[PDB]
């Protein structure tokens, strides 16, 4: 028992339906995110695609801002809502500091309204999990996640969604210096980490790639199959 | 500042509405046959303007018939009288045709909606006095089309060029004039 | 059940009860169907409304305008559909008044389902029992045909259906459309089908369907409702085609 | 605040299979508790309420026991159920004629005190918190062009109009009395109507009655004002009926 | 108040301060704005044995009930949207009832509503009208005040007409004498003469309420 | 049996049991007929108080709500009583604002909109009553249905309350759809006498109604002319 | 500030309320305002949500403004609005949070 209220503690000091709430999570597509020196890369799984879907509307990755991205995993009407508030507030910060907004700032904002639904009996918590990347107004990138419960933490590499672990486990080995020399190390790496968990090749695969000065940009099919391609020539070699 | 000069008259079958122009709008379609003129502040005028087809086609969307110009004298003198403690700068003039029976009908309001409707001919602006003896003298009843609009043509120069709407039952005939 | 009573519990493994159970509630409505072709787009539903002593007023039973440019059909409740629909205009008006140019249908079914989610996430409320399908025209990606759920969820969809027998319907289309190469008639040659295949009715009538099209002709959207002798037509070409390929084996 | 409690006659705001509101239905059995009996009948030119007087103890004051009340200046009262349920509803209604009389510039009539207060009934049987109140009220006056009115509203919201009515735990038997009278003649004069009543009350309770056992209010057109009669005038008509 | 709540109709006070400033720096640079429509001509009414008779020049004389009418004078919509809002009251009070509705209800209701706004809507009026007490008469002022008066006038040429009454006004006449002292007191003053005649013996008053047509 | 207590909990079949209860509280009322005719609408209904000790000018089942429009209903009179006052305040605010009488649709629409709103907060209860509304606009004549979900229907003929699927089979086959008035309030009084369960008299039924010159209820007069005439 | 009725249009309810409060409270005693007030508030916690329009029967029903019409009702339609925020924004200022 003490699970049927948000706001009743077990008797060992345990909240059952924020730990609830992350098992829808735990059930969504896998996204993956990887800081490199000079660039940050995105990349979500593509479930079940039907024939007579358009796919410019079940996209997985969102921009903030115009040096803010996100990736999400959860449930898919929640996450509608944090990233219309988060883009407005992105603006009224601007408003309030001439400067460009930071991305712990954004984060911190998307903690505390995440926060804010776990008080109450009368309203139920969001049922999603975030990972915000992009870069600050010095160029240091960053990369940050979200917890349904308004915890977040900084990163260097992370993934969410199931297959988290296995992409983790491969990701905490495949990690080192020499792979986020260049860009392209980069992508392939976050490509590698993907091909664990996913199957039917490389079409079930949606990349984003963010640069210094420059705005969010999303591969084609044809690059992605490119970069497959030499992966699979440099595996066989 | 110089605000304006509306007319509208009454013909056999057929309606005529008029305003100046020098070389913004005063005249805005409200319907197949059914047009509003306004004169006065321009940002009034299209406050005004504006508001009104925004309750226009909500009334059109969920009756699911074509408006009269009774209901929209209505509705025009209710959203005027709305405001009544500080009001609009306008002074709307509404000229059409019945969409069912094809009927002419004109009508005239005040700052604060207080309707007017007469049988032969309207005048709004700041030179109503000007123009009514005007439109006393030149007017005729049972008037054809091509009679209807010389003689609002001669109305509205006699007192900076001229537009002139004739609405009839097949058809809308505009014509920009000049003295 | 102890994860059920209420939309504000969540379930040990992470599901939403009450939502499953409101959208289960849309499987007890009527057909409605959706095509979209390369000059047009379609919607032909089914009428439930059939008695000898019903009378016949207003255009459309589950077909409305929603704009000058957009309309919807529902299947759920009646009750909430007119709520719904009335939203949705007000929604539009208010645009068009903003910005002085007609509203999105992407943005429009956004701000619908936003409202709709509202409800499914405070207490002491009932979520809407509607499901709905969007047909349109805009100047930034033309012709386009969306669905809605109770949760709050949309789509776009070349072709779809809501309501009784949808999996089959969903199934036959899938099956046997065409992507780049329909046209208006082949659209409704395809949708007589489906609901002749669908509706479990023998003989197939003109007073149990409606149907509406979408176009756009010298600059203006065209929105019209097809006649019952145009329906008879449809139906006779697509019996004796049916004949004419049965004999032909 | 509490919560609604599960069952389908133990709350007010949920329908059984059959469509009926078994918490409305309880209230009616509230009006039996106190065990008396009343009796309003309407004559040519006059009303009449008849109410039952019980004192069981000798050390209560017989003044402060009553069951009738004056509303205004012209419309009089009878209550059966619970006391101070009926004592609150009386007030209201005192209210209520004080607020139509200031925003109407006249006396409110007996009908619309009538539908004002089941109107106030109605609501709480519809609302989640408020619960409804376990008594009948009986209402007499007389009208300016219509003549004598009897008027009477339920705990459910429902309210009429009648020539004769009863209230109370003998309401069936009293019922067919009235309506056998009524059928048999239904012109009387100001002293008919009086014994009519009182004979109603003494063949169904089968009792002979002390001029301290009843309590009787009578309107007239001669004299509009509402009138609680004395002892004597009692004992006068009990004298005069035997 | 703030955009997160939720709207509430009535009045709206918007433009006030932008036409304060308005209206005096068109004063001060010598342009003219548009005005209201107002009307001030004479109006009368007398009681007599078993009615009331209204009169008013040239219609001035508006409806309020199928026994109740009513004459204004001032701002033009002001007197319409007054008249039209306690017809409507009146109507609904008498759906509710089902008997014909009292004198002084209406004029409780117009008092109420003129004195709730300070006199900022310009409305003066004359009311009368036949209830199952009798013929009733009654004057009210934009502030919120009211007379009670066998015969009063309004407008411009009052003296006159008050001259005529004071000098030739009896109780108890017939129809046709106070017809013609009424339109006698308001030619006095100055178009046409409008009359308006509400009798006792043409309402019944036993029968229950029907919406007229 | 866990879901048949709260209204706004979804079965898992997905229904919703307390409309369906408080329908069924509608079906247990007492019978009431509408008829649409070439010329004129008509309502009947039968009274409840059937006895000699009740004022006939006190209470009144049969109501008009404009000159046009009136209306009788099946089920609790309180419930009734309420709607009736919102429909004519209603209707008083649409003449207000647009200087012409409501049309019937929109009066429909309102009240249907009116009553769907207890159907989906917690703790309140809906409304126990279904109506009918007759009116004439535009030189035709309207007969609609109300339901206490805020659903709503046109009809040409239709029964409810006690017995009314036997009432509704009647009238399906002794319809005509070019009917006058007078043959119309016969067919109404033989159906509301197909299940009486007593004996009719002028005392103990109702009849309105509506054609050009407006809505209108019939004296007992007229209704015991009537009854003598079939 | 910018007109005399402005505030006095803005609180007129309260007013009227307070006015009947008193009124009660010295003629009859402290008990029937309290009661009054209990069942306002009771009425008046269920209700649509503050995005959409609500219709206050059994609210309108106890305070008597069920047989009257009045210049809120027929000037400025709060149901067909001109602007309206986002939902959850609403809802959350009408409890409080923000």
């Amino acid at each position: 028992s003490y699970d049927r209220a948000i706001t009743v503690f077990s008797p060992d000091g345990h909240l059952f339906q924020v730990e609830y709430a992350q098992e829808a999570v735990k059930k969504g597509s896998t996204a993956v995110g990887v800081r490199g020196r000079d660039i940050v890369v995105l990349g979500v799984e593509k479930k079940s695609v039907a024939k007579l879907q358009d796919e410019r509307t079940v996209r997985k990755i969102c921009a903030l801002d115009d040096n803010v991205c996100m990736a999400f995993a959860g449930l898919t009407a929640d996450a509608r809502i944090v990233i219309n508030r988060a883009r407005v507030e992105c603006q009224s910060h601007r408003l309030t500091v001439e400067d460009p907004v930071t991305v712990e700032y954004i984060t911190r904002y998307i903690a505390s309204l995440k926060q804010r639904y776990t008080q109450s009996n009368g309203r139920r918590p969001f049922g999603i999990s975030a990972l915000i990347v992009g870069f600050d107004f010095d160029g240091t990138p960053r990369l940050y996640q979200t917890d349904p419960s308004g915890t977040y933490h900084a990163w260097k590499a992370n993934a969410i969604g199931r297959g988290a672990k296995s992409v983790r486990e491969f990701l905490e080995k495949n990690y080192t210096d020499e792979a986020i020399e260049t860009d392209d190390l980069t992508i392939k790496l976050v490509i590698k980490a993907l091909l664990e968990v996913v199957q039917s090749g490389g079409k079930n695969i949606e990349l984003a790639v963010m640069r210094r000065d420059q705005s969010l940009k999303i591969l084609n099919p044809e690059e992605i199959e490119k970069y497959v391609a030499e992966i699979e020539k440099e595996k066989e070699e | 500042y110089n605000g304006g000069a509306v007319m509208a008259m009454k013909g056999k079958n057929c309606v005529a509405i008029a305003a100046d122009r020098r070389f913004f709008q005063k005249i805005f379609p409200m319907g197949d046959r059914l047009y509003i003129g306004l004169a006065g502040l321009a940002t009034d005028v299209q406050t005004v303007a504006q508001r009104l087809k925004f309750r226009l086609n909500l009334y059109e969307l969920k009756e699911g018939r074509q408006i009269k110009p009774y209901t929209l004298m209505s509705m025009v003198a209710n959203l005027l009288y709305e405001k009544r403690f500080g009001p609009y700068y306008t002074e709307p003039v509404i000229a059409g045709l019945d969409p069912k029976t094809f009927k002419p009908f004109i009508c005239s309001l005040d700052l604060i909606g207080c309707p007017m409707v007469t049988d032969d001919f309207v005048v709004s602006g700041t030179c109503a006095e000007q123009m009514y003896g005007m439109c006393e003298s030149l007017w005729e009843p049972n008037m054809d089309p091509d009679h209807l609009f010389e003689t609002i043509s001669q109305a509205m120069l006699n007192a900076m060029g001229v537009i002139v709407h004739i609405i009839e039952k097949d058809k809308i005939t505009t014509r920009t004039l000049k003295a | 059940r102890r994860y059920d009573s209420r939309t504000t519990i969540f379930s040990p493994e992470g599901r939403l009860y009450q939502v499953e159970y409101a959208m289960e509630a849309i499987g007890h409505a009527g057909t409605c169907l959706g095509i979209l072709a390369n000059d047009g787009v379609l919607l032909a539903a089914e009428r439930r409304n059939i008695h000898k002593l019903l009378d016949e007023v207003f255009f459309s039973e589950k077909i409305y305008k929603l704009n000058e440019d957009m309309a919807c059909s529902v299947a759920g409740i009646t009750s909430d559909a007119n709520v719904l629909t009335n939203e949705l205009r007000l929604i539009a008006q208010r645009y068009l008044l903003q910005y002085q140019e007609p509203i999105p249908c992407e943005q429009l079914v956004t701000a619908l389902c936003d409202i709709k989610q509202a409800y499914t996430q405070f207490g002491g409320k009932r979520p809407f029992g509607v499901s709905l399908l969007y047909i349109g025209w805009d100047k930034h990606y033309g012709f386009q045909l969306y669905q809605s759920d109770p949760s709050g969820n949309y789509g776009g969809w070349k072709a779809t259906c809501i309501g009784n027998n949808s999996a089959a319907a969903v199934s036959m289309l899938k099956q046997d459309y065409k992507e780049g190469e329909m046209t208006l008639k082949s659209a409704l040659a395809l949708a007589i089908k489906v609901l002749n295949k669908t509706m479990d009715v023998s003989k197939l009538s003109a007073e149990k369907v409606e149907i509406a099209t979408l176009t756009r002709e010298n600059g203006k959207t065209v929105i019209r409702v097809l006649k019952q002798k145009e329906v008879e037509q449809l139906i006779k070409k697509h019996e004796e085609e049916e004949a004419k390929a049965e004999r032909e084996k | 605040s509490r919560g609604s409690s599960a069952g389908f006659d133990r709350h007010i705001t949920i329908f059984s299979p059959e469509g009926r509101l078994y918490q409305v239905e309880y209230a009616f059995k509230a009006i039996n508790q106190g065990g008396l009996t009343s009796v309003a009948v309407r004559g040519k030119d006059c009303a009449v309420i008849v109410t039952q007087k019980k004192v069981p103890d000798k050390l209560l004051d017989s003044s402060t026991v009553t069951h009738l009340f004056k509303i205004t200046e012209n419309i009089g009262c009878v209550m059966t159920g619970m006391t101070a349920d009926s004592r609150s509803q009386v007030q209201r209604a005192r209210y209520e004629a004080a607020n139509w009389k200031y925003k109407y510039g006249y006396e409110i009539p007996v009908d619309m005190l009538c539908k004002r207060i089941a109107d106030i009934s109605q609501v709480y049987t519809q609302n989640a918190e408020m619960r409804p109140l376990g008594c009948c009220m009986i209402l007499i006056g007389i009208d300016e062009e219509q003549g004598p009115q009897v008027y009477k509203c339920d705990p459910a919201g429902y309210y009429c109009g009648f020539k004769a009515t009863a209230a109370g735990v003998k309401q069936t038997e009293s019922t067919s009395f009235l309506e056998k009278k009524v059928k048999k003649k239904f012109d009387w004069t100001f002293e008919q109507t009086v014994e009519t009543a009182i004979t109603c009350l003494s063949t169904v309770l089968s009792i002979d009655f002390k001029p301290s056992e009843i309590e009787v209010g009578v309107v007239t057109v001669e004299n509009p004002k509402f009138r609680i009669l004395t002892e004597a005038e009692i004992d006068a008509h009990l004298v005069a009926l035997a | 108040v703030s955009v997160y709540a939720p709207p509430v109709g009535g009045f709206s006070f918007d433009n006030c301060r932008r036409n304060a400033v308005l209206e005096a720096d068109f004063a001060k640079r010598g342009y003219k704005l548009p005005k209201v429509r107002k009307t001030g001509t004479t109006i009368a009414g007398v009681v007599y044995k078993d009615g009331i008779v209204l009169g008013a020049d040239t219609s001035k004389i508006h409806f309020i009930s199928p026994n109740i009418y009513c004459c204004g004078a001032g701002t033009a919509a002001d007197t319409d949207m007054t008249t039209q809002l306690i017809s409507s009251n009146l109507e609904l009070h008498s759906l509710s009832t089902g008997r014909l509705p009292r004198v002084v209800t209406a004029n409780r209701m117009l008092k109420q509503m003129l004195f709730r706004y300070q006199g900022y809507i310009g409305a003066a009026l004359v009311l009368g009208g036949v209830d199952v007490t009798g013929p009733h008469l009654y004057s009210i002022y934009p502030h919120g005040s009211t007379d009670k008066l066998p015969y009063v006038t309004m407008g411009s040429g009052s003296l006159a007409a008050m001259a005529v009454f004071e000098d030739k006004f009896r109780p108890d006449m017939e129809e046709e004498e106070a017809k013609n002292l009424v339109s006698e007191a308001i030619a006095a003053g100055i178009s046409n003469i409008d009359l308006c005649v509400i009798s006792k013996n043409k309402l019944d008053f036993l029968r229950p309420y029907t919406v007229p047509n | 049996r866990g879901y048949s207590f709260s209204l706004t909990t979804f079965s898992p079949s997905g229904k919703l049991v307390q409309i369906e209860y408080a329908l069924a509280a509608v079906a247990g009322g007492a019978p009431s007929v509408g008829i649409k005719a070439a010329n004129g609408v008509v309502l009947a209904t039968e009274k409840k108080q059937k006895s000699i000790l009740y004022d006939e000018r006190s209470v009144h089942k049969v109501e008009p709500i404009t000159k046009h429009i009136g209306l009788v209903y099946s089920g609790m009179g309180p419930d009734y009583r309420v709607l009736v006052h919102r429909a004519r305040k209603l209707a008083q605010q649409y003449y207000l604002v647009y200087q012409e009488p409501i049309p019937t649709a929109q009066l429909v629409q309102r009240v249907a909109s009116v009553m769907q709103e207890y159907t989906q907060s917690g703790g309140v209860r809906p409304f126990g009553v279904s109506l009918l509304i007759c009116g004439w606009n535009e030189g035709r004549p309207y007969l609609f249905q109300s339901d206490p979900s805020g659903a709503y229907f046109a009809w040409k003929a239709t029964a409810m309350g006690k017995n009314y699927v036997n009432g509704k089979t009647f009238l399906e086959k002794r319809y005509n759809e070019d009917l006058e008035l007078e043959d119309a309030i016969h067919t109404a009084i033989l159906t509301l006498k197909e299940s009486f369960e007593g004996q009719m008299t002028e005392d103990n039924i109702e009849v309105g109604i509506c054609n050009e010159a407006g809505f209108r209820r019939l004296t007992p007069t007229e209704v015991k002319d009537y009854l003598a005439a079939i | 500030p910018s007109h005399p009725l402005e505030l006095s249009e803005k609180n007129f309810q309260l007013n009227q309320d307070k006015m009947n409060f008193s009124t009660l409270r010295n003629i009859q005693g402290l008990f029937a305002p309290l009661k009054l007030q209990m069942e306002f508030k009771a009425v008046q916690q269920v209700q649509r949500l503050p995005f959409l329009s609500s219709s206050n029967l059994s609210l309108d029903v106890l305070r008597g403004n069920d047989e009257t019409i009045g210049f809120e009702d027929i000037l400025n339609d709060p149901s067909q609005s001109e602007v309206m925020g986002e939902p959850h924004l609403m809802v959350e200022y009408k409890l409080g949070l923000l």
